[PDB]
């Protein structure tokens, strides 16, 4: 009579690594590094905007592409590569900082700044901003002299933020193709735009000159922005080449912004995103995208790291 | 037609447990699994699993742009920081898994010893080790007696006379 | 009115040591602590403590401002770096403590075994294990004899005849 | 006769975590994460300045608030929220970099730059910098024309650093409320200030324009700084709207700067600080402030991580 | 002129192996090394070595300049990040080595036990432990018999009668 | 008869550290932290350029020092402290970003931009750029009026990148010692240089003024650069004080740049460098240089961390 103590084993052994051995067989193991991707944006439970052709910064100035998003609201914001912040050729100064701000704004609430003008045209328009016919940015006013070559009077407009949150203020400087064109629009002489706050002070001059044609146009409108503290005021002194704002922006709350090139899905529920889709996993690590955002597992170089979930596999002596 | 326990081999036929008993008497050969040691080992492994499932509440947002590249200097600083961090987590992950697996394997062996040691202490002076993970029982142990061992109700006092007699001569 | 050692229970009455002896003879029951194994365990634990007390000489200075916020871009890069680093140290701390504690517990069990094994080797063939962490001594062991075991001066040769006689029949 | 081997246990067990178990009781444990804060600045053994109303950058230009600190010396420097670098409204360019420099300067040693002027007023003063009566920055000279609307002559002042350490040079550009005011002060025409070194080259123009009133004033003085290498020279060519320095600054040695809103204590001895006080601990980790500075334990998310200092606690069978 | 095994002392004369046998019989004293346990331990240690030799393919480039210092703000951010990372790797290295060394030492002890346990199981009831890592053999074991133990060809059945006779009286 | 089990030991024990003990002796240990340095640049297998006196940015503009490197090619690029990007005193804008770009360029391929000029001198030269006699940057053209004080006509030159890779474009603004000198060179009146692309728009004005003499000269030429996208065009509108490029640069491929003050060796083969030499090691860590580059072991504070490669050393009882 005889009694033996033993432990189970398989022929279906899977190799793992330890401190000492490399490829020691265990009975059972599981993966710790996610590689399984969902090529969609799982948006269930989250208010989502697919800006598409509307560049995120375009939601503030308002080219035609962004007309639907002028006062949008979201929990998740999706930028698209075909997006554009611009109709009339140009770019923001400190663009990326502004994007990072708007990506977690929860959307924007617009408010009239209430500027009034005299002895001046405000109907500045272009073929590039076609909305039915020639037009311009929806939240801005392209200011001209009055007739042609006429003198542009010095002006000084101010706006106070009477709200409990900081106000996104945006203005533009226009750079004509030539001094001949700058003169035709705003009259002769050097042009200066000054912008004053209570924690901000800058100065701006147009730079007329030949440039490559973008959208058929060699002129550039470069945008500038600041955040106006509550109860503080901004003041705009200028005498031409100035793109005045009509409204200010206020951040709605909290959101998250991503860039992607895949479709959205309102049935799937996720919280970790990259440009190629959504990562849903309880695994501690992932090997999909180093730049993945949201609440994600840590990114690693390795594609696989097997965790032993069973004892060492020792074959039976036949 | 002999049988052998742990020490150079596992049992591919043990399919209802991790650790178990295998005996042979006049009634033939039999194999049963031990619950307590099996569950203890399973509790410890799943314990590690739940620990590695503990998600983070740290949210991270975009710091650069893959449509419109950021400025070179700050862009290279960012890539340098992320790559450095990635190197750190890759190292941690490699070490964590390697360290865990070494421990998972060792605690599995540990449970095997404890079971073997428990049975040895049940049998007292009525059995001897064969060196293959088995015990040579120096008395008649029918299927009922073998079951008494598996459920820790084996009273060595009952068999002590017959056993020591057979052991000595 | 029996006594039992380690293996399903500790001793709440053992208050002058970590490991110890508990006996019963004609003179009654007694409990004493073992110094060597207790101190060894204490030396190892405090050893870990001193290691975790080893301070750093790395000085860090302000990189941002909580009165006048720095620029957004560089400010977000900083917060992203600090949060990433914080995630790393939080992980390290969690793992370090978990790993240390697993080892502290195991080396404590280890010391218990070593003590039990030492006593077993002292008694030679004059005693048998009861399976509760205790030894059944097959001779008369007065308080002086019990003390001889605790200080490793037990000469099994002295009791070997009387013991084997009582063990065999 | 019977002898048993055993280990101690308690009813006063404390739970800890391991690799496998969560809440396994051990006999004894200790905390590894500090949460105990000292709501004071432990300054014993360290020469300490509580700048109070004096902004750190103000120690260089010298508004009234910083008059006591014009040549301060310290091992520990404390900024306060009520601090201000300014009397006449304005701000430094590259302010934070400069703060970071001065926080570990060990204080500043000032030295006359020795500028002399002719056909010009240097007694530029304001109501905002009241020191008894109307005054100005202590280390600077506000330069004017001479009478009113009068022409401001072109000038060119230079200064060499004859010392073995780099010299902190600071100058200011004045931005008048109007071109009318700029003319009244420095005469008509465009104004240029040039600053030349041997590893530095910049240029500056005033930007006159209406701005919100700070301290009753709509004018701004924005400051600029550079570090002059030993034996190198700076040169100031200008024709108005220039705030000239009178003295240069030299860093004394080594220190540490903090921002705080709690009192100082000269009895307690510390080496790790945050805005809310001092952390004195031998613990490896802390959960008080992520931005804590000095020599500190590592910051962690968790408030508690118990380290087992005793064996597993196994209750006695009653 | 006695001999002693592990348990308070190693053998400085054992120079052809890590673990080994030392005996004394009528033919005198002898010492030989055990191959299997020695190689197993060597395989595990070198295993760690190769693991720590696994180089990285992560390339890093200059992010600042030591001839012409970069701007202060971005320069301090860089130094702050690098120092923070350096603190992390210094910690990892310290912990890795400390953790590895603790394990290297323990698995070395483990191999010693396994060898001792194997020999104990070979000898069956023909020997007793002296408590110094040695076995008192209760029969005549010439050099050939000692060799039979070292190569696991010792048949205890051959010596069992003579042994139990000498053990009992 | 008696058989004992034992393990080897030495008198030559070496102390290591564990979790519990500090200085526990083991039989054998090895070092994990490299401190052994090779004070040479191991360049075997790698095409290497020792720029020496030629500053890396100088390879684009082409002062005399860099004439050998105007179209260099390399796998490894070595900057030297005595290096200089300049003959006529000045500096690049965004210099470090540009260096980082060129360090991994694999070298540069130059291409004529094909500009032609009329009613203007292009033979601008200086004593500072002596190449035989007075000369100038090799890839640039210093443009003047025509005689002296003469008017400099407005010009507008353009260049398209007809290649599949971005083009490094570099131009310079000249800052004269005085308006008197600026007038002598380019005529009277304010001078403007505009630079237009399809993702770039900037503007530039000279800042004439007295500066310290570098190389006997008080004038400064500050350089500016952009990357021109494939098929995109740059346009230069200007009327004086402009340093025009003659050729554009194209990146050859991939390389690595280092700064060092030690000799090169073509026999040794390495992959991890610092300014003091090469680190060749299989060790996971190093304590030589935190800023070491290439493929290197991790930098640590500690100089030594012994890894046990043997059992605990227990002395024999004599
Ligand atoms: C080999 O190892 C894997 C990994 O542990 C084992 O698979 C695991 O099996 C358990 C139970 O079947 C799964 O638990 C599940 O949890 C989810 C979530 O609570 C629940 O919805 C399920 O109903 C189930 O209770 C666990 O997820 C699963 N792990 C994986 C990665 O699939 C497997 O059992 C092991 N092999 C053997 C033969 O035991
Ligand atoms: C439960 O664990 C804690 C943590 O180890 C034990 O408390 C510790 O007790 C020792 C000795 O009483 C303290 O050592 C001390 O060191 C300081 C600094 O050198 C010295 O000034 C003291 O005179 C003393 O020697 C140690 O600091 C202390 N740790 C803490 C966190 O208070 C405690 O003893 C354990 N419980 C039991 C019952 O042992
Ligand atoms: C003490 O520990 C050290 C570290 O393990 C031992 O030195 C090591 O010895 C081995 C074999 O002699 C060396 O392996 C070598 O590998 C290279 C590369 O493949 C090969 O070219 C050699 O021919 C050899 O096979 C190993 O490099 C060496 N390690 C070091 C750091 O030198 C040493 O043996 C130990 N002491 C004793 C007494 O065993
Ligand atoms: C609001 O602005 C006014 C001036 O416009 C100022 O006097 C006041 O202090 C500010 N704050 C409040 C709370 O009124
Ligand atoms: C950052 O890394 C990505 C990944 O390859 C690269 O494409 C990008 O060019 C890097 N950023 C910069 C500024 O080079
Ligand atoms: C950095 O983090 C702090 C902590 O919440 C936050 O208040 C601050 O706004 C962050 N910095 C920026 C630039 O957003
Ligand atoms: C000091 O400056 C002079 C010119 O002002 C220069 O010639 C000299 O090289 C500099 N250095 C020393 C050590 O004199
Ligand atoms: C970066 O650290 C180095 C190392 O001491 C130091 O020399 C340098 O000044 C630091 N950078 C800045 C911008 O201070
Ligand atoms: C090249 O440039 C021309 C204008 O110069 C433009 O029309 C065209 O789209 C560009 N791309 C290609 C592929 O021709």
């Amino acid at each position: 009579d005889k009694i033996c103590l033993g432990h189970h084993a398989v022929s279906n052994g899977t190799k793992v690594n330890t401190l000492t051995e490399r490829g020691v067989e265990v009975v059972n193991a599981t993966e710790t590094v996610e590689r399984t991707n969902i090529p969609r944006i799982c948006s269930k439970g989250k208010r989502t905007v697919d800006l598409g052709q509307c560049g995120l910064l375009g939601t503030i100035t308002g080219p035609p592409q962004c007309d639907q998003f002028l006062e949008f609201s979201a929990d998740l914001i999706i930028e698209r590569r075909e997006g554009s912040d611009v109709c009339y050729p140009g770019k923001f100064v400190n663009e990326e900082a502004l994007r990072q701000i708007l990506r977690e704004s929860g959307g924007i609430d617009k408010e009239a700044m209430g500027f009034t003008y005299s002895g001046i045209r405000t109907n500045g328009a272009t073929s590039a901003c076609r909305r039915s016919g020639s037009s311009f940015y929806a939240e801005m006013k392209w200011l001209l002299s009055n007739t042609d070559n006429a003198a542009f009077p010095q002006m000084t407009k101010s706006y106070k933020n009477t709200r409990k949150s900081p106000a996104l203020i945006v203005w533009g400087i226009h750079h004509s193709v030539s001094t001949a064109e700058q003169t035709k629009l705003y009259g002769s002489g050097n042009k200066l735009v000054t912008v004053g706050s209570s924690n901000y002070q800058q100065s701006f001059v147009p730079s007329p000159g030949a440039r490559p044609q973008v959208n058929g146009l060699s002129g550039r409108i470069d945008f500038h922005w600041l955040m106006l503290n509550p109860n503080d005021t901004v003041t705009f002194s200028f005498n031409g080449a100035f793109i005045a704002p009509d409204r200010a922006s206020f951040l709605r709350g909290k959101s998250m912004g991503i860039q992607s090139g895949v479709q959205v899905d309102a049935n799937c529920e996720g919280d970790c995103y990259h440009s190629g889709g959504t990562i849903i996993s309880n695994l501690p690590f992932q090997n999909i995208d180093s730049r993945a955002v949201g609440k994600c597992p840590r990114y690693v170089k390795q594609r696989s790291l097997l965790l032993a979930t069973g004892m060492k596999n020792v074959p039976e002596i036949p | 037609g002999a049988i052998a326990g742990f020490i150079e081999n596992g049992w591919e036929g043990l399919i209802d447990g991790w650790y178990g008993f295998r005996h042979q008497n006049a009634q033939g050969e039999g194999t049963a699994a031990d619950y307590k040691s099996t569950q203890s080992a399973i509790d410890q492994i799943t314990g590690k699993l739940n620990r590695l499932i503990e998600k983070t509440n740290q949210q991270f947002e975009l710091i650069d742009n893959e449509f419109n590249e950021v400025e070179k200097q700050i862009g290279n600083v960012i890539n340098w920081t992320r790559d450095s961090i990635t190197e750190v987590w890759s190292y941690n992950a490699e070490l964590l898994v390697a360290m865990e697996n070494q421990h998972t394997i060792d605690l599995a062996d540990s449970e095997m010893d404890k079971l073997y040691e428990r049975v040895k202490r049940q049998l007292r002076e009525n059995a001897e080790e064969d060196g293959t993970g088995c015990f040579e029982i120096f008395h008649k142990c029918d299927d009922d007696c073998m079951a008494s061992i598996r459920n820790n109700t084996y009273d060595h006092s009952k068999y002590r006379e017959e056993a020591m007699q057979n052991r000595i001569q």
